[PDB]
């Protein structure tokens, strides 16, 4: 009894593995010409943009549910193509071919497939491949798009700030990962993890380009971790010998101080210790 | 006529030649392309100068204002050129002497040597 959700949805999936083994495995002036080759990548490229339209856009309902019960299922004892059969092809595509690694990264967000091992190799989570930085830092615009919109869940909060440090804060003029930011500066407890990541990349965060950065993404923060950025404003980047980037954390940390006092003097105290506050000025005299 | 009054020492003289340049391209780039790369090259050189020759708010033109409030073109460049107009107002011997360690691949050699006589006259 096959529904009508069913019979649509492997049809789509399993005509994105027909172009997939082929491009990887057919050699390239033997089978295919290259006149022929530039329209075959190309088919490929126009049935990725007609998946992600049909699970945005909302009018294909039924669509979308069905997706979700195949991708997370195996398949019918090697009847299909199956899940993590059709990704190995994908990871030998990232090389030859890195503007179609990045319409197959937005996909299996779609689908609440939201899987760590496929999600490292492609960000690569603790000279260079040039054709790789374009899909590295490609899939880390695109992921954080998808935890911007659905922020409710804590878990994917917490992995992409406390791994990829160097990464999120160089890219912060794009319009996928500064809509990341804001909504850390909402939330109170994820505020406060963004902050410790900080203090142990400081040993990067010296070059003039990556410090500038840094101020617009620490600009404004949550007012329950104001104390943890008074102490990163004094201890680390304030020696820097950047005359306008000893100028530009002087705006940034009378203003912590300035909000607080007109705030309450309960949850402040216990927010700055008094025996935390007596170590910030042996380091000034 | 920069690269000649260098070698000749006319470092006054080659503040009229560089506000020359920069007055055309407002008025035939705005910019476009080969005018794009004569704008680069005369507002990093007309700062290394502002700093060598002090001039006196008599002889200082209005369009010398403009550019010393912005201060006080690429990304890489522009933020160390805001930072050098700062700690020669400071006199900031530690400030100086790390920046042409990292501003020596940044310039050509004509500009390279603007801020050689920088730091010298203020050390």
């Amino acid at each position: 009894k096959n529904l009508p959700e069913e019979t649509f949805s492997r049809f789509l999936l399993q005509l994105v593995g027909i172009l997939l083994e082929d491009i990887v495995t057919k050699q390239l002036k033997v089978e295919m010409s290259e006149q022929q080759h530039t329209f075959y990548c190309q088919e490929l490229g126009t049935l990725l943009m007609c998946l992600i339209h049909i699970f945005k856009s909302g009018m294909f309902r039924r669509i979308t549910a069905a997706a979700t019960r195949l991708f997370r299922s195996d398949g019918c004892g090697g009847s299909f193509y199956t899940l993590d059969s059709l990704n190995l092809r994908a990871r030998s595509m990232i090389t030859t071919h890195p503007a179609l690694v990045l319409l197959w990264c937005q996909i299996l967000l779609l689908v609440n497939h939201t899987d760590y091992r496929w999600w490292a190799e492609v960000q690569q989570t603790p000279l260079g491949m040039c054709n790789r930085e374009i899909v590295r830092r490609g899939a880390l615009i695109l992921f954080c798009d998808y935890v911007c919109q659905n922020l409710h869940d804590s878990e994917h909060l917490t992995w992409l700030i406390v791994n990829h440090i160097q990464d999120l804060i160089s890219l912060s003029h794009e319009p996928p990962v500064q809509d990341f930011i804001s909504a850390v500066h909402r939330n109170s407890a994820a505020s406060g993890l963004f902050i410790q990541a900080i203090q142990s990349r400081c040993e990067n965060l010296s070059t003039p380009t990556m410090l500038k950065k840094t101020l617009q993404c620490l600009e404004g923060i949550h007012l329950s971790q104001s104390g943890a950025v008074l102490t990163l404003y004094v201890d680390r980047l304030l020696c820097t010998p950047f005359r306008v980037l000893a100028r530009m954390v002087d705006i940034l940390a009378c203003r912590r101080v300035e909000m607080l006092l007109a705030a309450n003097l309960q949850s402040s105290m216990a927010q700055l210790p008094m025996e935390e506050l007596n170590r910030i000025q042996e380091y000034l005299q | 006529a920069a690269s000649c009054q260098l070698l000749a020492r006319d470092y006054t003289g080659a503040l009229a030649v560089f506000t020359r340049m920069q007055r055309l391209a407002r008025e035939h780039g705005s910019a476009l392309g080969a005018f794009s790369d004569v704008l680069v090259r005369c507002e990093v050189s007309r700062v290394l100068l502002l700093l060598l020759l002090q001039p006196p708010p008599a002889k200082l033109l209005p369009e010398h204002a403009q550019t010393l409030e912005k201060y006080s073109l690429p990304e890489e460049l522009f933020l160390l050129l805001q930072s050098l107009v700062m700690a020669t107002h400071e006199k900031d011997t530690e400030a100086i002497k790390s920046l042409q360690v990292e501003m020596w691949p940044l310039l050509t050699a004509e500009q390279n040597h603007l801020l050689h006589l920088v730091l010298q006259e203020t050390i």
